[PDB]
């Protein structure tokens, strides 16, 4: 079918620049409304512009909060559109689509592509300091205890945590990373019986590819 | 007032062959690869806002199909975007089943190209092996596997004549299919207005419709989106109707005249 | 210079319900006018153009009205996967502006909040500092409201709260606080409380300990 | 007319080497059938047996082509005939349209193919109809007045066929 994909998202620092790729593969009727979109997470979409094709003179248009900030533009023989961005904010950071109508005549966007990241922060990659978290000494209520896992101080994201390296995933929750500063932290629960522990050893997987350390943290009584 | 009936037209110069008919200019087509170029868009035939019976509008550029209206607060076209876009939808489908059978083709075309040159490579060493490594019965077995290798050469010859010609044929049947398709759209937007106004207003028989009353452009959204209050707009029309016992004389300038809500009508016109 | 103000920004139905959510455009845009639905991580995806009409392969549940300034938006009958994120924009003119978007969410009978505290590790006291963790889990509605409290005194600073999503297993929302102190205040104060206010009781629900661990 | 000899050239070519050809591989199968009689033995037999049945399946596979190569054949005839007979019912109405364009109003349609004159035109005058060069505003005038020399309208003639009103004079509907 037809198939949009982003690409050229990563780290880049405030003030600096950064140029997207969005490749068009598939027969496509005709790939002329080529708009950006982005995305910050957990907010609204918001329209970049878009550009014509080379059959309507490779026109733009923008609005008026990236307008000569941004530059979209298509490849001469390449079939992908560029998006120029020059010194990039804070508020920037975002995920950042490609879409376009099915066939002429645009009437909503009918294809998106999976998307890329931009993260516009200064900050360095920083291993996370992995810490247990074991209930209160005092005698806990209930057949049902929580543990927990904390990983604080760290960039870039992502990071993945399991729980016995998945054979545990029933009654786990895993928390969004919160920005502590300019170091990302989050934490892990889980609830369970209180027979299977701590007779049987649980045990916290992180990860952090970038820093490209893994650190197990088994958790321990009293 | 009056609302009208009408299509796309622009500076596209693509031209198609349908069977019947060569050289025709569309505006919107695709080119396959092998000479092969199906119409997408329809007869590019460009242009007082006439309607759909003479003339493509190139001023509606929002679609395929659609309107231009006119009256008291004024005038402009409005694409039918339900229209065009199953239009566009059906003709896409269509054009990719093509491709999807093209595909098979060339997938063919290159497993053949293939196989070829593997036992041409295996021709090779028994001709060799035949040289450097009951003798001469595996001589004439081994030419008798390489005269059927030519035959099979003419084999594929053949087959690749007969999918070139079918190939072909079908882009001129499937382009015709489409051009009457989109002549089917128009006549519908045509004949659905036509229900709608009755005889609140007068045919103009150029794809327009004059209204017997003053129709705003609320009301001209309500001809568009198929809720035209036709009892609301009913007695003052009924009224302009008769505003307007023998019969008078048709214009003598050799045309042939019909007769009309009261007045001559050219018969080159229906 | 063309706004679109889409509300509600969220809602709350059961399954079968029928739920419209209403797009107000500023200036006069016609028919001009789209819907999209995102599932969490995932892309926008068209559902409704030309303010009425759906797109191929959308189901007859999803339906749009309006005309002009003021458009619709309907689900019939809602389903499991139907309760996700949804936009409206317009292409009537650049900039093809985007509405607010509204979060559609499971409408569950209510849960008390998994109440933990979680008292700093002998590992980041090595290391000159001292985090609290407080787990709220499993509880809903999602207004939930923390309050820690060190030595019978409310505490802001430091504090750093988590939600996720409505979870997908039980439909009940989950909740992190990570206060943060330095190893020299923590050891000054010793009890460390927070105090869970939700819907689910008049009287604050507590936990917390004292420092005398070790 | 040509073209379509020419493809008919290649598939008769077609049909000449692939006779050749196959005349070659039985001649070869014989040989092989009686070097297996006159002159790992029994390798080298279902090896010929393997070409043989191969064979088979070259003949049922130069059929089926032969046979869609008739149809394709026929259908582009019955096609080619169409396009040319259209061709020339093109052509006839050109030639119409041309003659139409240049008398103007200074001659009647007759509605039979015929233009009739309101002046009279010589043999030299008909050839400027014919190699377009009709001097139209010189037959002008006479022609201005005979249209007119020939406020309501009289009945047409009730006789079962519906009749329409031109130049005033009833003309039959079954001519348009
Ligand atoms: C079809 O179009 C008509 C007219 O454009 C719409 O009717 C009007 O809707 C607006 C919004 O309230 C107002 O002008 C009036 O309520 C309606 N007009 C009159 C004369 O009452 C109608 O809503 C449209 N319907 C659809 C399905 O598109
Ligand atoms: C077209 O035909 C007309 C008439 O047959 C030609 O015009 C006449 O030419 C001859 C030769 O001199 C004379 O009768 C007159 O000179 C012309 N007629 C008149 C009325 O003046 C004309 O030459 C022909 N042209 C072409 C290109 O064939
Ligand atoms: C050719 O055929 C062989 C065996 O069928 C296969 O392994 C090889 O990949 C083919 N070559 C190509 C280019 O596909
Ligand atoms: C048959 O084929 C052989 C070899 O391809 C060629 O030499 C011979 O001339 C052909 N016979 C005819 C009649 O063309």
């Amino acid at each position: 079918e037809v198939k949009l994909v982003e690409s050229g998202g990563g780290l880049v620092q405030p003030g600096g620049s950064l140029r997207l790729s969005c490749g068009t593969s598939g027969f496509t009727l005709t790939d002329d409304y080529m708009t950006w979109v982005r995305q910050p997470p957990g907010k609204a979409l918001e329209w970049l512009g878009f550009i014509r094709d080379r059959a309507n003179g490779y026109t733009t248009e923008y609005s008026a909060s990236v307008k000569g900030r941004f530059t979209i533009s298509r490849d001469n023989s390449q079939s992908i559109v560029y998006l120029q961005m020059n010194t990039l904010r804070v508020e920037d950071s975002a995920t950042y689509y490609c879409a376009r109508p099915k066939g002429y005549f645009p009437y909503a966007m009918d294809y998106w592509g999976q998307g890329t990241s931009v993260i516009v922060s200064s900050a360095k990659t920083t291993a996370p300091s992995v810490y247990p978290l074991a209930p209160v000494c005092g005698d806990t209520t209930g057949s049902s205890v929580t543990l927990g896992c904390l990983v604080k101080g760290y960039f870039p994201e992502p990071v993945t945590l399991t729980w016995n390296s998945g054979s545990l995933s029933s009654g786990v929750h895993t928390f969004p990373a919160v920005l502590q500063s300019d170091l990302y932290t989050l934490s892990s629960s889980v609830t369970v019986t209180s027979s299977t522990w701590p007779s049987q050893s649980i045990t916290c997987n992180v990860a952090h590819p970038a820093s490209s350390t893994k650190v197990d943290k088994k958790i321990e009584p009293r | 007032d009056t609302i009208c009936i009408g299509y796309h037209a622009n500076n596209s110069t693509d031209t198609v062959d349908t069977v019947l008919e060569k050289n025709v200019t569309v505006t919107h087509s695709v080119n396959l690869g092998w000479g092969l170029r199906m119409v997408t868009g329809l007869r590019n035939i460009p242009q007082a806002i006439a309607g759909f019976i003479e003339g493509g509008w190139t001023g509606m550029v929002d679609g395929w199909y659609g309107y231009h209206h006119q009256n008291e607060q004024g005038s402009g076209y409005a694409a039918d975007q339900k229209s065009t876009q199953n239009a566009i939808n059906g003709i896409t489908n269509k054009v990719n089943s093509v491709i999807e059978k093209m595909g098979g083709w060339m997938e063919w075309d290159r497993e053949i190209n293939n196989y070829t040159s593997i036992i041409y490579s295996l021709i090779e060493e028994s001709q060799n092996q035949q040289e450097n490594g009951i003798v001469q019965q595996q001589n004439n077995l081994l030419r008798a596997i390489e005269a059927q290798q030519h035959l099979l050469q003419l084999t594929v010859w053949g087959i690749k004549q007969l999918q070139t010609y079918n190939a072909e044929l079908l882009v001129l049947l499937e382009n015709e299919r489409t051009l009457d398709f989109h002549d089917s759209n128009v006549k519908n937007l045509y004949e659905k207005v036509k229900s709608q106004l009755k005889n609140n207003a007068k045919e103009i028989g150029n794809g327009c419709f004059e209204f017997y009353h003053k129709c705003n452009n609320e009301c001209m959204e309500s001809v568009k989106n198929g809720t035209y209050d036709y009892p609301k707009y009913s007695e003052e029309s009924k009224l302009n109707r008769e505003k307007i016992g023998y019969i008078p004389e048709a214009p003598r300038d050799g045309q042939a005249y019909v007769r009309k809500d009261g007045e001559w009508v050219l018969l080159s016109t229906f | 210079d063309i706004q679109m103000t889409q509300s509600p920004a969220s809602q709350s139905a059961s399954l079968g319900e029928s739920v419209t959510i209403t797009c107000l455009a500023s200036q006069t845009i016609g028919t001009w006018l789209a819907w999209y639905q995102q599932k969490p991580g995932k892309s926008p995806q068209l559902l409704i153009y030309a303010a009425t009409s759906l797109a191929d392969g959308v189901p007859s549940r999803f339906s749009g009205s309006g005309s002009g300034t003021k458009f619709s938006f309907k689900i019939s009958s809602l389903q499991a996967e139907d309760f996700v994120s949804y936009y409206c924009q317009q292409l009537y003119s650049t900039p093809w502006t985007f509405g607010g978007g509204t979060k559609l969410e499971i409408k569950r009978a209510d849960a008390a909040p998994t109440v933990s505290i979680f008292p700093p590790s002998s590992e980041q006291l090595t290391s000159g500092g001292a985090s609290v963790v407080c787990f709220l889990n499993n509880f809903y509605p999602k207004d939930i409201n923390v309050k820690w409290k060190i030595d019978g005194s409310e505490r802001q600073n430091g504090v750093l709260n988590s939600w996720t999503d409505q979870d997908s297993k039980d439909s009940t929302y989950s909740m992190s606080s990570t206060l943060t102190l330095t190893k020299d205040e923590y050891e000054r104060h010793n009890s460390y409380t927070c105090e869970a206010t939700h819907k689910t009781s008049t009287s604050p629900i507590v936990k917390s300990f004292n420092r005398n661990e070790c």
